[PDB]
RNA sequence: AGGA
């Protein structure tokens, strides 16, 4: 339920990469597999 | 039915490489200097130094399951302190007059090195190792 | 955390002192000295993305700042406070992860999709959900008879609640090879 | 599943008298596999249980946080205070025979989670059965009874 | 004095440290499963529910009454339902317990092992009783009520086993252990730089004499003697739980010579 | 659900025999028994004390599957000696092993104040 | 030593007191 | 939720040790680790029964009907 | 592709697998449930009669 | 998916309790199947025909030998495997209660005891003796591994006479699914019936064994020596110094630029390339400090699971990171995190993990690591259509 | 929205 409240969604030039700013604003190991992957970002 | 091979020999050296239970021994012949021998040992049950007097007998006797008593009640073949059986593997012909027979006994292998046992030493899955001293 | 080279004593020094710890304390056992008031008190303030590129940041305060005037073998290998131009400080390391990752048992021990695998996979576990689960009529629903709080923790399922809402049990585990099984 | 991306499904239950046990009459919960740990690296796994061992003997809970000062060796320290030898090894006896088993096993508590997949709501066989209109062919899903 | 030989290191009342001595392995472990497995206890096996106003479910509440430990000391002069000629059960096949809890109090009302009573006839023999170990004498919490909170039900306690499930598992943990030093090498220490220093000794290490290193290795050696520990439950006691083994295996071994004797 | 009952653990089937003693045809004067509801318990029990009887020349058993509870047991006899006989012995000889074991204990727990 | 510099440990201080005031759906409600 | 009878792993009773596992951590003034002890609870197995129980009833009890 | 390379089919059944050291390499285990569904359609012919009469 | 001939095979029905399919461990591989919740499906054929079809022709043990690799598609695995080596050693013999019960497990047994290897004092059969009951009489095998004699004093290689171990131990180039393999030849000459019945008396022999063995992995089988790890952390030292002179020589202008490179395409090859030098030394250091009681080493010795890398990143040294083969790029302006100077292309600061998994991360090491990790995650997900696309 |  808390994981669910925190979550971010990706709409849509290489966004599923874990970038260097995602430094303590987004979680580094919180993503999905597949499709989703590196898009669905958690918080 | 009867003995095949017999001499006495003297430990050059003893390796257990990696093994805790096992050795393999190096020994030469007393009495002819063209005869040596390389041999894996139960250490555990037969602890074996450098420089000891063994006499190494082989016999193709004393085909069917194996009885384990009454050995006291029957005769036991031993007169030796460990006794081990095997298979011939190899007929190694290392000039001349000189052969070398390949022994394993349950992956614990032996290579006896001579000359004189031409019309003895068989390629035969029966071959015992009588070891005493 | 803010880091000022003002100090009277000595050098760069970070802001938040031993005093005011004590003080947001006093606050815990009540239950005056907020998060706002840390904030008002311009000892800790919100650093954006755009502004983390103009800023330069400390990982451990005390471990990351006094300079030098034995070393244990067992510990892991860390680099050193060199830096003099620090304006920050990291609050602490373990807050760059998020509410998943968060219930993971030492996580810098492991290969990283190993985390980002159980960060998926306690969302498919059970236990308490809330404590009015008798009261309330939802489609599907899967409770834990006997729910066991860790036997290892983070310093984070402090404030997750993970303690007072377990997913799971500790089992008494053997790593054997037995019947094949 | 364990904490460490560590799924599995049970594949037999065994009772008391059938499990490996430690002289102290403790036997184990589970039982999983050796070799689930060296193409997976998680070392962590072996450090939770390593810790929880202690943690279950000292009362005291047990710091897995992530960026720290706790190291293996120090945590085995403790657990050789407690009796136990330091790299949570224990020896084991067969539970059919009641011989020493040649090996140590690696034994301690590790919390592990019961997820939503359960066989009984998986399991399907259909032999005949609803026809889509349509097309005249099975239906679809194990709810609906489909081929 | 006979064949094997027993020797008490520790008694009390659930608990017994002893040293089977002129033994095979075999055979104490065969001891040792049965002891775990074999021996029979009552149990509570049938819950019926009147009323339950109370926060955890039926059945929750079923499980945990099956789990208190009953008085199974005369056990024996207790017939299984399965050989019983009843419909269903009876007072030659079975034990029957009330309970009735209801939150009178504004607190919140505890229900206790202690608070289940016997409507059957027990024909005058030692079965039943909740076993209360307690040391303000309640037993085992059964459950929590509030106000309005009521409990009502009737339980059918029966003779059964541990092989049919666990709740009829006489005894708890049962220590297990032959040649503390590892005289038998039916153990290879796992070691850094040393077995010996790495590996602790155990309590055991001081009935028998160390290995002494200038030795040849024994390999003639059997093993023999056996360091052993009983933990009752409550429902038999300790001393029982290892006689009823010796009886329960050794019946188990007698029914193999009657059956061969049909044959 | 698919779940088997907890007392076909123990508890006979439907016309089944506790014990099915076939003649095995690989080797003379051996035998299989086949012992029903029947765990490690009571196997490794009598095919160690075969092996302690002079006579028997083989004794093995196995559990072929955990989900079932039974075992086979093969026992090879000197010429002359019957398996059946051979069984019969190993398990009186565990009986009285058993019944000196009960006593000694009594005996010795009898003697203790706690 | 009202002002003497913080150890690594008091950060938990820190972090417990951001938790009490914000909590975990802060930005949801905010 | 409730304290469990008997300890998953071999059986001993701990449906009657929590009433007073809590005092010996109150009332006693004790840590954990002793109360535990005190209780007789010496394997692991025993220990993390009582150790890492969370009593949920006492939250349900809250409820009015 | 759906419908006719492709298709939805009877005696048909899916669960969850698990490994078992005692089964031989060209054998499958099947829960009683699952076999107790699918059925094979067997011709009652002389040297079946009996067999097949007893499990009607 | 059903990318295989042999991800569809045809077995016999057992009826059994409990709700899961149960399948033999060695046919885990064709089916590509594990049981970390997989579910299979289940076909029954309605014809006399078909069922033919199934039993003449996608039999399981038709299927053994394959005509993809031209190999044997299905081998020992896993237990059976990891056992199959500790049964095999010199050093292990057996005594005649287990034996017996080794023996009565073989389903084929002629109920023939045969002679033990030693006869007095003690009578002792040893692994290879009791394993070759399962090799049916006529199997020949001979095999050379690295310097093996005909004396086998490593016990390297195999000769296997007349279904007999003569030496060498059992593993992953014999047993497993290889191309001279034990198996590949018992199909070969045998049948694959012979081989398939030959699977079974293998694992029931091997698991009997390993039962009463037992074999374990823990945190014990993770550390290395006090000296190897100082070995292991002065060779990382040498490593970031050796790097650090190439990045003075490249600041001061002195690097000469390989002939189709940048002079920063240069530097940064070198630089990579001593890192991963590193990386590896300090891993080949572990994996000699290991006894042969190292259970991680037993495994990799074996074949049964593990490899060096596995040892190398979870005892000596995880590594450099990488992000499309490129270390840890500029994400911020001239600079991989904000806990950094700018302009810094020491090895720390471009992505090089210098602990393990055993010590522990640092938080860059955590992130750095988080970074190449999450890259892999997405190239599966990606190649995972792809290649599947391809297939049709 | 989840599963291998
Ligand atoms: N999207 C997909 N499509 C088809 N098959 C898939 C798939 N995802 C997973 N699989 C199958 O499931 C198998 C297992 O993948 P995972 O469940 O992630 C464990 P693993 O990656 O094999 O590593 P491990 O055995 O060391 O644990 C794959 O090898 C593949 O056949
Ligand atoms: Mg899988
Ligand atoms: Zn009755
Ligand atoms: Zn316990």
């Amino acid at each position: 339920t808390l994981s669910h409240l925190r979550r971010t969604n990706t709409p849509i030039a290489k966004p599923r990469q874990l970038h260097n700013t995602h430094w303590g604003l987004v979680c580094p190991a919180e993503t999905p597999e597949g499709q989703a992957c590196g898009l669905v970002k958690n918080l | 039915s009867n003995t095949l091979f017999d001499d006495i020999f003297q430990v050059s050296e003893v390796d257990p490489g990696r093994y805790n239970k096992v050795c393999r021994i190096e020994a030469a012949s007393t009495t002819q200097d063209q005869c040596k021998l390389t041999l894996d040992i139960n250490v555990e049950l037969f602890p074996v130094a450098a420089q000891d007097s063994l006499t190494v007998t082989i016999a193709s006797s004393l085909t069917r399951s194996w009885r384990p008593p009454q050995a006291g009640d029957r005769s036991l073949a031993d007169d030796y302190d460990y006794v081990m059986y095997g298979t011939a593997y190899k007929f190694e012909e290392v000039s001349k007059d000189l052969i070398a027979v390949y022994y394993s006994f349950g992956g614990l292998l032996m290579r006896l090195e001579g000359n004189y046992r031409n019309l003895n030493n068989l390629k035969q899955e029966n071959a015992y190792l009588l070891i005493r001293r | 955390f803010i880091v000022e080279d003002d100090e009277s004593l000595g050098h760069k020094e970070l802001k938040v002192r031993k005093g005011h710890i004590a003080k947001l304390m006093a606050t815990e056992y009540q239950d005056e000295y907020t998060w706002s008031s840390l904030l008002n008190e311009g000892l800790v303030e919100y650093i954006d993305a755009e502004e983390e590129e103009s800023i330069l940041i400390a990982m451990q305060p005390e471990d990351l700042e006094p300079a030098e005037a034995d070393v244990d073998p067992a510990k892991r290998i860390r680099v050193s406070h060199h830096a003099t131009t620090f304006t920050h400080c990291e609050i602490h390391p373990s807050m760059i992860l998020g509410v998943a990752a968060s219930i993971i048992p030492f996580p810098d021990h492991n290969q990283s999709p190993r985390n980002t695998y159980q960060s998926a996979m306690g969302k498919q576990a059970m236990g308490v959900f809330l404590t009015n689960y008798n009261v309330r009529m939802d489609t599907m629903a899967n409770i834990l008879y006997y729910p066991q709080k860790p036997l290892g923790t983070t310093r984070a399922m402090e404030y997750l609640k993970f303690r007072e809402l377990p997913a799971g049990q500790n089992a008494i585990v053997a790593i054997a090879c037995y019947s094949g099984y | 599943a364990s904490r460490h991306g560590q799924k599995g499904t049970i594949g037999i239950t065994y009772r008391r008298e059938d499990m490996p046990f430690t002289a102290e009459g403790i036997v184990p919960d589970l039982i999983i596999n050796p070799h689930a740990i060296p193409s997976r690296m998680t070392v962590a796994h072996l450090i939770e249980c390593l810790l929880s061992k202690v943690a279950a003997l000292s009362g005291n809970e047990g710091d897995a946080s992530p960026f720290t000062d706790i190291t293996v060796e120090g945590i085995s320290k403790l657990l050789r205070e407690h009796g136990y030898q330091s790299r949570g090894f224990e020896v084991m006896y067969n539970g059919h025979t009641g011989k020493k088993l040649m090996a140590q096993i690696f034994f301690g508590p590790t919390y592990y989670q019961r997820l939503r997949h359960m066989v009984d709501d998986k399991i399907h066989a259909r032999a005949r059965g609803p026809m889509q209109v349509l097309t005249r062919q099975p239906v679809e899903g194990r709810s609906r009874d489909g081929g | 004095e006979e064949g094997p030989q027993v020797k008490i290191r520790e008694a009390s009342k659930d608990n017994v440290d002893f040293i089977l001595s002129n033994v095979d392995l075999a055979m104490a472990n065969s001891l040792r499963r049965v002891m775990i497995a074999e021996i029979p206890t009552l149990a509570i096996d049938s819950v019926e529910v009147e009323t339950n106003t109370t926060v955890l479910a039926d059945e929750f509440i079923a499980h945990r009454l099956g789990l208190i430990p009953l008085q199974s000391m005369d056990i024996e002069q207790l017939e299984y339902s399965r050989d019983c000629f009843c419909e269903d059960h009876c007072d030659k096949c079975s034990v029957v317990l009330t309970l009735q809890a209801f939150g009178e109090s504004e607190s919140t009302t505890n229900v206790y092992s202690k608070d289940l009573v016997i409507v059957s006839n027990l024909m005058g023999r030692n079965i039943g009783h909740p076993i209360i170990q307690d040391k303000e004498g309640n037993g085992v919490l059964i459950c929590k009520l509030r106000k309005g909170q009521e409990l009502k039900l009737t339980c059918v306690a029966k003779k059964g086993i541990a092989k049919e499930h666990a709740k009829w598992g006489p005894a708890a943990a049962i220590e297990f252990e032959y040649d503390p030093w590892n005289k038998l090498k039916h153990t290879d220490y796992w070691y850094e730089q040393d077995s010996a220093k790495e590996w602790p000794q155990s309590k055991n290490c001081e009935y028998e004499d160390p290995p002494n290193e200038g030795d040849p290795f024994d390999y003639k050696a059997q093993a023999d003697t056996f360091y052993m520990n009983v933990e009752s439950v409550g429902s038999i006691p300790v001393d029982q739980v290892v006689v009823r083994g010796i009886d329960t295996l050794q019946k188990k071994v007698a029914s193999i010579l009657l059956a061969l004797t049909q044959m | 659900m698919n779940a088997p009952d907890r007392f076909e653990l123990f508890l006979l089937g439907e016309g089944e025999s506790k014990l099915k003693i076939d003649p095995d045809t690989k080797a003379p004067n051996a035998v299989v028994i086949t012992f029903e509801k029947e765990d490690h318990t009571l196997g490794n029990l009598i095919r160690a004390e075969l092996l302690n009887d002079r006579k028997v020349l083989f004794a093995a058993y196995k559990v072929e599957h955990p989900f079932f509870a039974r075992f086979k047991l093969r026992i090879q006899t000197t010429e002359g000696y019957d398996p059946k006989d051979a069984l019969k012995n190993a398990c009186n000889s565990i009986i009285n092993k058993l019944g000196a074991l009960k006593t000694n204990f009594e005996t010795e727990w009898n003697l203790q104040t706690l | 030593d009202e002002s003497a510099p913080i150890t690594a440990e008091d950060s938990w201080a820190v972090i417990s007191a951001f938790f009490r005031e914000k909590g975990l759906v802060s930005q949801q409600l905010d | 939720m409730i304290v469990p009878v008997r300890c998953f792993s071999c059986g001993k009773v701990v449906g009657d040790k929590w009433e007073s596992y809590l005092n010996l951590l109150q009332e006693d003034e004790l840590d954990e680790g002793t109360a535990l002890s005190r209780l007789g609870l010496k394997r692991y197995c025993c220990r993390r029964m009582i150790l890492t129980h969370v009593d949920l009833i006492e939250k349900f009890l809250r409820y009015n009907p | 592709r759906g419908n006719l390379m492709g298709k939805r089919v009877d005696f048909s059944a899916r669960t969850v697998i698990s490994g078992d050291p005692n089964l031989e390499l060209d054998q499958v285990g099947v829960p009683k449930s699952i076999a107790k569904t699918l059925t094979y359609p067997e011709v009652v012919t002389p040297y079946n009669i009996d067999r097949l009469t007893q499990l009607v | 998916p059903s990318l295989h001939k042999m991800s569809m095979m045809a077995h016999r029905v057992k009826v059994i309790p409990y709700s899961t399919f149960r399948l033999n461990l060695s046919v885990t591989s064709p089916y590509n199947a594990d049981f970390d919740g997989d579910e299979m499906n289940l076909h029954v054929p309605q014809s006399e025909e078909t069922r033919a079809e199934l039993s003449q022709l996608c039999a399981v043990p038709l299927q053994i030998v394959s005509p993809q690799s031209n190999k044997p598609c299905m081998g020992i695995v896993q237990d059976t495997l990891c056992g199959i080596r500790k049964l095999t050693l010199r050093d292990t013999f057996i005594e005649l209660d287990q034996v017996l019960n080794m023996l009565y497990w073989v389903p084929d047994w002629d109920g023939v005891i045969p002679t033990p290897a030693i006869i007095k004092p003690k009578p002792l059969w040893s692994g290879k003796q009791i394993l070759s009951v399962a090799i049916p009489n006529g199997i020949h095998l001979q095999r050379f591994d690295e310097g093996t004699t005909l004396l086998s004093p490593k016990d390297n290689g195999m000769l296997i006479i007349d279904g007999q171990i003569i030496f060498g131990v059992v593993e992953k180039k014999t047993v497993g699914s290889s191309n001279g393999g034990l198996i590949h030849v018992v199909t070969r000459e045998k049948g694959p019936q012979v081989c398939a019945k030959l699977f079974g008396n293998i694992q029931k022999v091997v698991n009997f064994w390993l039962l009463h063995n037992g074999f374990s992995t823990g945190i014990g089988d993770t550390i290395a020596d006090g000296p190897t790890m100082r070995e292991i952390t002065e060779t990382i030292a040498e490593a970031k110094k050796k790097v650090l002179d190439v990045t003075k020589e490249a600041q001061a202008n002195l690097l000469t630029a390989k002939h189709g490179m940048t002079l920063r395409e240069s530097f940064e090859d070198n630089v990579v390339r001593f890192l991963n030098e590193a990386r590896d030394k300090a891993g080949r250091l572990a994996e000699v400090n290991l006894k042969d009681l190292n259970n991680v080493k037993q495994m990799v010795m074996a074949g049964s699971k593990g490899s060096f890398i596995n040892i190398a990143q979870m005892s000596a040294c995880v590594g450099q990171q990488s992000v499309e083969g490129k270390r840890i790029a500029f994400g911020f302006v001239d600079r991989t995190l904000p806990h950094f100077s700018k302009d810094d292309y020491s090895p720390e600061s471009k992505g090089f993990v210098e602990n393990s998994y055993l010590r522990g991360l640092t938080p860059q090491e955590f992130f750095f690591h988080a970074m190449g990790g999450r890259e892999g995650l997405i190239d599966t997900a990606v190649k995972t259509a792809e290649t599947g696309y391809i297939q049709r």
